[PDB]
RNA sequence: AUUAGGGUUCGAUUCCGGAGAGGGAGCCUGAGAAAUAGCUACCACUUCUACGGAGGGCAGCAGGCGCGCAAAUUGCCCAAUGUCAAAACAAAACGAUGAGGCAGCGAAAAGAAAUAGAGUUUUUCAAUGGGGGAUAUUUAAACCCAUCCAAUAUCGAGUAACAAUUGGAGGACAAGUCUGGUGCCAGCACCCGCGGUAAUUCCAGCUCCAAAAGCGUAUAUUAA
């Protein structure tokens, strides 16, 4: 997904985009997706940027992803 | 030149056809319940009610005759309607305070025929058909 | 509650009721053929129906097809098996061609008068109805049972008929 | 026509022999091409008796006797046991019955439904 | 006025059903049908023409 | 369900998943319950009483009362399919089971199929079921189905009264310019329209048409 926000302690919020089709028109629609992952300090991601991100064990109320890789810009 | 075409434009049709589906007067019909809150039978196909009196309306132009309907209370919910009586010589069956059975006319709440403003029709008195005490195969109960 | 029987329909009602010309080509077949009502030519109108719906689809596909090949195969046996083509008819075009009348001889009932075992198709229905018929030694009193060709020359009159071996008006006319 | 006696044929088929219960079953087909009506079972008892040489035609058990539409023919199931004690072992008390010797029927099932109601009721002796 | 409901109903002089063999049933009615249409007696055709009269 | 294709619509209901046991909370035992044919309290209803007191929960199976346009017997059995368990079956010696199965009621719906046939000049022949029975068969026991009306030995159609109905006959839409009655009345008519003294449409009689052990009507919904 893409960093869409980094303004949490130690926590950042990603979004995933994808195309989803209709039958009856044959056509596509535009939709999203938020998550929300735990950002260790090992990693400095940005606004924009692309991360792969892994699941784990409940760590809070929403958060069940950790961060696994940055790609900058 | 009168519609969207895009290969991702699924959202505008979608959108566009569910707005257009309330001009039709049989779908909004169906999905609003105006029309079965001012319905008498409350959706149902038949009704039980008790005669009130009996009254002649008169035929429409350029038809001229009398014809001859009841007026019944609904037992289920207390509402006054006016329902016809078919036959020759069949109001002769029906007497006040009598239980009657009262279906539809066959037009789904519009009126039928020259009969101003009637929409319901006797079937069944004291719970023996009205067409069959007109052929006389059954007797009045009582 | 809790039972598991299937069921279905084998008939339907043409959409059309009152057709001069439908209702006067009907009136043909079942003086001539002796039938009871007209839902028995309602009837072969859906199996006729069916057969001709699964080669239309089978005919779209190509030939190498391995459907094609499995079921072309089976709906032809069946075909040549109880006779509404003949042999010589091998390609899978030739079933579009069946009409009414070609399933309509395949009858019980209008086997036994062409072969001779009744005056008329209507001595023939009751004397199938009434047990003096016997396939392959089998009593049969269905009239709209469908013979196979194989099983046309073991036609004959049942062995606890009196007409062939019984009589275990005339047994109360004794006594 | 030809007048003549009655007299029936029987075949079996699908024979197995079960140790495990000291037992023979099979399928039993009789053809009564004459016969008036339907065999007795107790008819078929004797004939089988006699062609699988059993000492006692006490020992063989039938049941379940189907007659072909249009008549001739009357297919069912049999089992030989290998001695009468066997056979009063293993054989259901309804079957047994129908040869002679079985228990009588206990008492209707609601009678004992309300004495056992009534008996939770209590304790000790009075039960 | 609901005096003359009924009129013509109890007016209509009245005539007994006339008593007539039975018709054939099932099977046996369409092979009547059908000798009668075909086969017997071979332009417009009439079903139930009527006697002239005015 | 409907059907060229694309679609529209229904899914309380047999299998899978969830939830509840009048309403609302709380809990003990237990591997497992926030259990209700377990317990505790309050609210709403309600039963017995010697007046001190003590009880209840059919949205289990039958049954009632109400409600409604609307839905069966206070039946037989553990023989089959399974569950529990200290338990194979037998022998003094038969585990329970309204789970489940079997019958009764039942034109929701589905399949097969009678109400005659062949002749001769208006009378002659055969044939068969509906029905009555049976050494018997089926079944846990009955019932239904199937077999038979001598195997020495076994009832029965002529008006075959063992008698087919429901809607129609101006057009849409198959079928009368028939004969009586009524006279804008009574009534018909889904729509267009008939009826005011010669009614192809009302009330009837004849004849005919369509489907047929089925056929009309009302309300929804799919195609059109
Ligand atoms: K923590
Ligand atoms: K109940
Ligand atoms: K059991
Ligand atoms: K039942
Ligand atoms: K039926
Ligand atoms: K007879
Ligand atoms: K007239
Ligand atoms: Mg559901
Ligand atoms: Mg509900
Ligand atoms: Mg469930
Ligand atoms: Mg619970
Ligand atoms: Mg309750
Ligand atoms: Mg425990
Ligand atoms: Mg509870
Ligand atoms: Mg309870
Ligand atoms: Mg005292
Ligand atoms: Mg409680
Ligand atoms: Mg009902
Ligand atoms: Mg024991
Ligand atoms: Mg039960
Ligand atoms: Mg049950
Ligand atoms: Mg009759
Ligand atoms: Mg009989
Ligand atoms: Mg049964
Ligand atoms: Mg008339
Ligand atoms: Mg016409
Ligand atoms: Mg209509
Ligand atoms: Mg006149
Ligand atoms: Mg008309
Ligand atoms: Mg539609």
């Amino acid at each position: 997904g893409v960093v869409h926000s980094t303004k949490m302690h130690r926590t950042i919020i990603i979004r995933r985009n994808y195309l989803h089709f209709i039958k009856k028109y044959q056509r596509y629609q535009k939709r999203h997706k938020s998550l929300a992952v735990h950002c260790s300090p090992a990693f400095d991601p940005k606004q924009g940027d692309e991360v792969v991100i892994g699941q784990c064990r409940p760590l809070s109320k929403t958060i069940r992803y950790n961060v696994l890789e940055v790609v900058s810009k | 030149m009168t519609k969207t075409n895009g290969q991702n434009a699924a959202r505008k049709l979608v959108r566009l056809r569910c707005r257009n589906r309330w001009a039709d007067k049989g779908w909004k019909r169906a999905h609003t319940f105006s029309a079965r809150k001012a319905n008498p039978f409350g959706g149902s196909s038949h009704a039980k009610g008790i005669v009130l009196e009996k009254i002649g309306v008169g035929a429409k132009q350029p038809n001229s005759a009398i014809r001859k309907c009841v007026r019944v209370q609904l037992i289920k919910n207390d509402k006054k309607i006016i329902a016809f009586v078919p036959n020759d010589g069949c109001l002769h069956f029906i007497e006040e305070n009598d239980e009657v059975l009262v279906s539809g006319f066959g037009r789904s709440g519009h009126a039928v025929g020259d009969i101003p403003g009637v929409r319901f029709k006797i079937v069944k008195v004291s719970n023996v058909g009205l067409y069959a005490l007109y052929r006389q195969k059954k007797e009045k109960p009582r | 509650m809790r039972n598991y029987n299937n069921f279905n329909r084998v008939w339907k009602a043409p959409r059309r009721p009152f057709e001069k010309e439908r209702l006067d080509r009907e009136m043909k077949l079942c003086g001539q053929y002796g039938l009871r009502c007209k839902r028995e030519i309602w009837r072969v109108n859906m199996t006729l129906s069916k057969m001709r719906r699964t080669a239309r689809l089978l005919l779209t596909l190509p030939e190498n097809h391995p459907r094609r090949l499995l079921e072309g195969s089976a709906i032809m046996r069946r075909c040549h098996e109880y006779g509404f083509l003949d042999e010589e008819k091998d390609k899978l075009d030739y079933v579009l061609s069946l009409t009414v009348p070609d399933i309509l001889e395949r009858r019980l009932q209008t086997i036994v008068f062409k072969a001779g075992l009744a005056k008329s198709v209507h001595h023939a229905r009751v004397l199938i109805q009434q047990r003096h018929i016997a396939v392959a030694k089998q009593i049969v009193t269905i009239p709209s049972f469908i013979v196979r060709v194989s099983s046309e020359r073991h036609i004959a009159f049942a062995d606890a008929s009196p007409f062939g071996n019984g009589r275990t008006r005339a047994k109360a006319a004794k006594r | 026509f030809q007048k003549k006696k009655a007299e029936v044929c029987i075949r079996t088929s699908q024979f197995k022999v079960n140790k495990l219960l000291n037992r023979k079953q099979f399928i039993v087909e009789v053809n009564h091409p004459h016969w008036c009506g339907t065999v007795p079972t107790q008819l078929i008892r004797k004939k089988l008796a006699t062609l699988y040489k059993v000492p006692d035609a006490s020992q063989v058990s039938l049941f379940g006797f189907k007659t072909k539409f249009g008549g001739g023919k009357t297919t069912g199931f049999g089992l030989i046991y290998d001695d009468l004690a066997s056979l009063k072992r293993f054989e259901p008390n309804y079957r047994k019955t129908r040869m002679g010797f079985g228990k009588a029927r206990l008492p209707a099932r609601k009678s004992v439904k309300e004495r056992r109601n009534r008996n939770k009721k209590l304790r000790g002796k009075a039960k | 006025s609901l005096a003359r409901a009924g009129k013509v109903k109890n007016q209509t002089p009245k005539v007994a059903k006339q008593e007539k063999p039975k018709q054939p049933r099932g099977r046996a009615l369409k092979r009547l049908k059908y000798t009668r249409r075909f086969l017997s007696k071979t332009e417009k055709v009439h079903m139930n023409k009527q006697p002239p009269g005015k």
